């Protein structure tokens, strides 16, 4: 196992390319000049998220690595967008897999999916994040935000734009440091000394709902509830579990590199003990999955899948195990949104766990021949990538070392892929590790019509931003917690193009423009996962030998098919062929 | 001429020794660097006092303006070198001469708190109405940076 | 000894709950991924100040752990407010107690106490920080600023606010980057090369004077001395300290984690000597603290107490040993405004000298039998806790562990110690060791008054940020040293709640706008230290056994009225209790 | 050999004193609680470049130091200004020694340094940054930048300023996040899926050029390359490096502690011989640096092109009448040591094998005595090819003016004593005629002209701005704004530049502000913290150099009141 360290940011509503320009390349440029580092790969997908790996030799101080990698980072963060920046740029030193997963479900159908995310994430995350030993901490699900869902039409109804609303927001969601009456230096002989308690963080929708927006001329006042509905909700709704079919949210929890697997398992459970007398009523911890006992079923869709066709291809996997299965399997604990690749729409696993030792006398009832069985019976399921494992190959990354670009880059991997197909006597199922360009809106801000209306550039970019892809604005204290405040548009208004015309924008002469009047549109094709391999555009490509030959062989063969590819595609093996 | 850049080196770092021999070995005393110095310049600006008295005696030009019109008269004005602005006038400094931006020695002096200054400036005939290219006088001066002793000497 | 870090920052001007709903628990919610982390404690007090102590297991190395939480709040710094990174955070390895004290007194007279801490300051606190073993260095003052001493009256004549004070002071105190003339690249045939300089900062209370705010329209000029008093003075005015009896300054020097002790005081010793020779004239350097020999005396005054009163009870402490322990006591350094805890209006520390131990003979004379008789002595000053002490309960802390808050977890707090009380066979002096509620000046600014007026919410709460509580605005030079620069208003102007009301803001239309037109004000009770512990609103509790028990049984009791408190109240045992 | 830290930091377009009072106070009031510290000395110059050096007790960590000060100054990036920070503020262990310098030159003379630096940015640093056992590696040069040149007098007529420009720029030239259709929470049942995409990054000149500025009244529309001159470009222009007359540029490669010299160098020459199938038509690789080196120092104030003009002289006299024995002259104009700048050079001589050098004349010895001599003739330039350390303090802040008048009553007693120390001087550069302008703040505001419109006209200007970021052929680099050279060389231009006031009239500098000639250091030097002055010498034949300390330490006795001195260095 060798040593690997991340960096993960995260950029609300950007898309891959934009994630990869604005900070993947900038973080990228500064990682030089630290010791013992092999290679290091990077995705950046349309989630809005950056995730850089690291990795070093074996015997490495992950210790020092991460002060390493973490020092070189500092010389990027100043120049990061301040949305990234504002969300928490990480680094961590973990193995990739899981430690365990400690599971929250609530037996009396008192919370919420989102209920219990929201718990997990404000009363018990932070303390499990804390604990020694513990790597890195995945939510299966999001802590809540003050969400303020917009209505363009009531918006438009008076003269208001979303940036009128981030306004508002920045100024009466404020903590205020007021000073002091009699503070020093005082007048001498003052009595009086007492602190100036001003403007302090709202806490509920209600006071959210009395943010005063503007007063109209004839006296009315038009408030933010007005032109939003004003709810507890989500940073973002792309992970979702469940347990046993029921709501259910948990922890990922994987184990930092060096750390003692029966410690830190050890030191989670006796700081779950400190939680659970104080949790809700009906909220109970479940454990399922602890490192034979157990398995993960991977479930991989193809790129542009929603989360309702990967909700049915989870319930597929979860019925077999609860239907035909059943006299193995305890509990199945899946989850929509994330996956084993990261984190996505069109990915997803189930983390299963088998009754006792005991219990499942013969050998047809052991790990292995459960995973052989799910598996052939995942073999026939479309448009689906469904294997489940345990826990020969070779791993190739195609660089574009000429700046060739992604659409040149694309054929020159069908080009190899589709000569690898023509060897199966060497290789066997070379297919690629990530996604495939999908359909996308790309819009053109038209600059004379912009400044011919007074319609400024940063009131166009953020309207659409923030109504498309959600703002972060400032934050707000719920039940003692500092949380997010976020502004969207409610789904109605933002899930079809000719809702793009209902959006308005107000020019320096007061007068409402729909975004129609000045940008254009048209669809065309965008990676909605971009990678790179030490610093360069890449995409990994992976296959194994042929039965009975060696991985040299089959290497030598990628080799060799790899140099017919046009001139500025280079190429180079990583993880278990470096 | 490489005798008068030797000049200017020497008569900036006050080196009077060299100063002779190079003025007995005839190197020009009104020789000017880039920005338009002239070795008078320097000794006036780094108050250098026996520089700009061996240099008045040899013939150097007492009113030559650099580039942006300042004479040495202004940079020992206002830099507080009270001997070297007395030798100055009384070597035919034009006590009223003005820069690019209008701006008079007593209006460096005035500037900086330099009351002895002021007082020469004044006994050799100063413009006390002397307006820059912002019509600023020295009494505007004085009351701009609250100089009280400053603003009772001008009245 | 559990290794143990500090991370200190500052908000000027804020209270209590502002700097913990905006500092603390953004910089506690990322503390994570720290090993070998046992506890995490935190206070935020209404002198805009936070002190997170993490303490970490034994034989941790304190560099390792300094180095993870320097790094984890690198990365938190563009979460916290503009004005908390203005002040410049600190995290720090080091013990509790003082190495030693280097006092700095004038004989001449020539300088007043304000003085002799900036020199220390500007002169001495950076050579000796970077000194061999010495962590943390305390200034018993505070280094001069660039003090604008506002006056409202004037403000309101000339139709200013102190946003335009703040705007003026950053465009005509500032450090232009001009670049050159003649500069590469350059047109070929150039001769000229030469820097350009165009405003530098300013180094005097004259040019701070003629900083031009606005001219009027008959030609009249407003300069910044005729609406302010210009003069320097310290960036707080919080700590004061004495040398027997007469003004002084001086620096606490604690040791580094790991530092040799006397190897240490010696190059403290060897730097001090390097300045002496350019003291000015009647400056002298004193030793009152050297580490039998010496000791101190804590002095605490409950929370709404101010420096008056607690320089009343110093006096009265400074004096019982000048007077009736003269023959023991070579000298008494004292300072107000820093107890051994940390700072505070209310809170006060003595370091005592005695004479060398040959001149003190017998038991009664040996620092034992002197601090039990001045502890005896003081034992009656009214409304203080005065100890005196060289160099065995319980430490409990009560948590808040579902959002219940303050007011609630306060009620929570008293109804354990009521408890409590009625065992004096068993816990004796059950005390919190924190702050009571103090009446605080709860100010509402109305949002629809001030719109219908014009009235910018920023511009008012600039307005009353900057007066009552002081603005930190930019750096300027003073004697070749870069130094703040503070807008405030007057101690006049700021020191009773009719006062409000004093302070216009300019509207939209010109219009002077006063603070009452838009604002309305009522008494409560807030509190002046929040306590946090693991990330959880929280309140330490003190106490100990009754004679003759030992703290299992008394611990084991605690434990037991704990569980009788309110639904929601957790508790958890540190310090020497874990 | 102690072992020591660098901090460099870089300001574009400030002065010495600029950089030394809003950067280098900051990060020395920082450098606090850092374990094993014997001293630390910073310098501020010309360029806007400050590099802090921390050097530690013999034993020390170099890797505990490094990351003890950098953490140290990290937590200090909010405290210095924003053009710094976006710059980047480096922590290098100054383990000095370079494994081996590596050139890039082109045979057909078709690439500017500006090209060759870029490529070896992109195609060849980061691979080599990669191969076994090299440390930190330094390029002779920066990678692309998009350069706007901007024309004052076309500015002016379409009543625009550099802020315009910049804010133009910051518009048009962005990467938004724009969010999704369809996405996530969904009206139930949504099928449809995709990325917004709105702007992009530019990625060419012309597409920098087509930046619209404003329309007029009129139906006629500005561009950016109406009012600028686009092209690709080096970020700055302070060095020019040359290997035997030819536009080069090259890295300097430094090897990782614990690695073997040996096998790096092999693994770096075997790494570049897998490159050169992929090079351009005619690049070749050189290694610059058996040797020796030559000296370039220029009075206060000569510029770029007149060191050059040395520097040829000195490549050709070596390549011409020690053609027999020189093999390459690499030469840096604006590259010397104690000072950088456009007034200084430096260059590296590389030699044929010793085994065909037969003769003592053929020998380094001789070749550097007989360039000497005839270097000697130079005009108006020191040329020189191929002890104590002294730094007097400024103790009681008395400033940099008077500090010089100590330096100098120093200087003058120690040449009273020819017979105990010789060649007694300062380290650091002297004094030089700067271009002080004063704003004037009534008339600007009578004019309702901003300080900020100001300030950032000049300095964009004059100096050069960093505004933002862009993609060249796949690659994020800079992008740089400053004027066209021919608008900011003499004072005259200044009035040339107009700024506009809130009417909408266009002002002229010099109806708002002043200028005159004065004098100040092109090179702050600081010890410990404090202002210093390093001066270096020597004893006289004969005398052991604690006998020529102990006289130093008499005659610093008698300096000001205020003015105290160190020892470091060799001297410690
Ligand atoms: C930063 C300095 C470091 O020193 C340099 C060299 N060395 C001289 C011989 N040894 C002392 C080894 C280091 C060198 F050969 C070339 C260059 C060079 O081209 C260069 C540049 O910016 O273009 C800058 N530098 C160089």
């Amino acid at each position: 196992a060798p040593p690997a360290v991340t960096i993960s940011a995260s950029y609300p509503g950007a898309d891959a390319k934009t994630v990869q320009d604005t900070v993947t390349q900038v973080i990228e440029q500064n990682m030089n000049g630290i010791d013992n580092l092999m290679y290091m790969s990077s995705n950046s997908d349309s989630t809005g998220t950056v995730q850089i790996t690291l990795t070093f030799e074996s015997g490495t101080d992950a210790d020092i690595a991460q002060v390493q990698v973490q020092n070189k980072l500092q010389l990027a963060m100043p120049l990061l967008p301040q949305e990234v920046q504002q969300q928490g740029v990480s680094v961590e030193k973990s193995s990739s897999s899981f430690l365990m997963v400690v599971g929250v479900i609530n037996t009396d159908g008192t919370m919420t999916q989102e209920d219990i995310s929201d718990y997990v994430a404000a009363n018990m995350k932070d303390a499990i994040s804390r604990t020694s030993g513990v790597g890195d901490v995945q939510l299966f699900g999001s802590q809540y935000a003050m969400r303020i869902w917009m209505n363009p039409n009531e918006l438009n109804k008076f003269q208001l734009t979303p940036v009128d609303v981030i306004t508002a927001i920045k100024a009466q969601n404020a903590q205020v440091a007021a000073g002091q009456l009699g503070g020093t230096p005082p007048v001498k002989g003052q009595q009086l000394n007492a602190s100036i308690i001003a403007q302090t963080r709202l806490t509920s929708t209600e006071e959210f709902g009395k943010i005063l927006l503007k007063v109209n001329q004839d006296g009315s006042r038009v408030l933010l509830r007005d032109v939003a509905k004003i709810e507890l909700g989500g940073e973002n709704y792309d992970i979702i579990a469940e347990f046993n079919g029921q709501p259910a949210s948990g922890l990922g929890i994987k184990l930092a590199t060096g750390a003692n697997a029966l410690d830190t398992a050890a030191a989670i459970r006796a700081e779950l003990a400190k939680m659970e007398p104080f949790f809700p009523s009906g909220l109970k911890i479940v454990y399922p999955y602890d490192t034979q006992g157990v398995f993960m079923t991977m479930v991989q869709l193809p790129a542009g899948a929603t989360q309702e066709r990967t909700q049915k291809v989870l319930n597929e996997v979860t019925h077999y195990y609860l239907t035909k299965e059943k006299n193995n399997v305890e509990s199945v604990f899946a989850v929509n949104g994330f996956g084993f690749a990261g984190r996505g729409q069109n990915t997803g696993i189930a983390f299963v766990s088998l009754k006792d030792w005991a219990d499942r006398p013969g050998e047809e009832n052991k790990v292995e021949a459960i995973t052989m069985r799910a598996t052939r019976a995942f073999s026939q399921i479309k448009d689906a990538m469904v294997f489940a494992f345990n826990l020969t190959g070779f791993d190739f990354e195609l660089i574009d070392q000429a700046g060739l670009g992604h659409e040149k880059l694309t054929q020159a991997r069908n080009q190899l892929l589709a000569e690898a197909a023509k060897h199966p006597d060497m290789l066997t199922s070379v297919r690629p590790n990530g996604l495939e360009d999908t359909p996308q809106f790309k819009i053109d801000i038209d600059q004379e019509k912009a400044q011919a209306l007074g319609v400024s550039i940063n009131d166009i970019n953020t309207t659409l931003g923030a109504a498309w892809g959600g703002s972060y604005v400032n934050d707000f204290i719920d039940r003692g917690r500092v949380k997010k405040v976020y502004v969207m548009s409610e789904a109605k208004y933002r899930m079809l193009p000719d809702d793009i015309g209902d959006w308005y924008v107000r020019a320096a002469d007061g007068q409402m423009v729909p975004f129609s009047a000045f940008s254009s549109s048209r669809w065309e094709y965008g990676s909605p996962r971009l990678e790179r391999y030490n610093g360069l555009p890449s995409m990994e490509i992976l296959g194994q030998a042929a039965p009975g030959k060696s991985t040299g062989e089959a290497m030598e063969l990628m080799e060799q098919l790899a140099s017919k590819l046009p001139t500025g595609v280079g190429y180079d093996w990583t993880g278990m062929s470096y | 001429s490489d005798l008068g850049k030797k000049l200017l080196e020497a008569a900036r770092a006050g080196r009077d020794d060299e100063v002779r021999i190079l003025m007995a070995n005839g190197a020009d005393v009104n020789a000017a660097d880039v920005v338009g110095w002239t070795p008078l310049h320097l000794a006036a600006y780094w108050g250098h006092l026996e520089i700009v008295e061996v240099l008045l005696k040899n013939g150097a030009d007492v009113n030559a303006y650099d580039t942006l019109g300042s004479t040495p008269l202004h940079l020992a004005a206002h830099f507080g070198h009270l001997e070297i602005v007395e030798v100055l006038l009384k070597n035919g400094a034009d006590v009223n001469a003005k820069d690019d931006n209008g701006i008079t020695p007593l209006h460096l002096a005035a500037n900086r708190g330099h009351l002895e200054i002021v007082e020469v400036l004044l006994k050799y005939g100063a413009d006390v109405n002397a307006q820059d290219k912002f019509g600023k006088t020295a009494f505007d001066i004085s009351i701009n940076n609250g100089n009280e002793d400053l603003a009772e000497i001008l009245q």
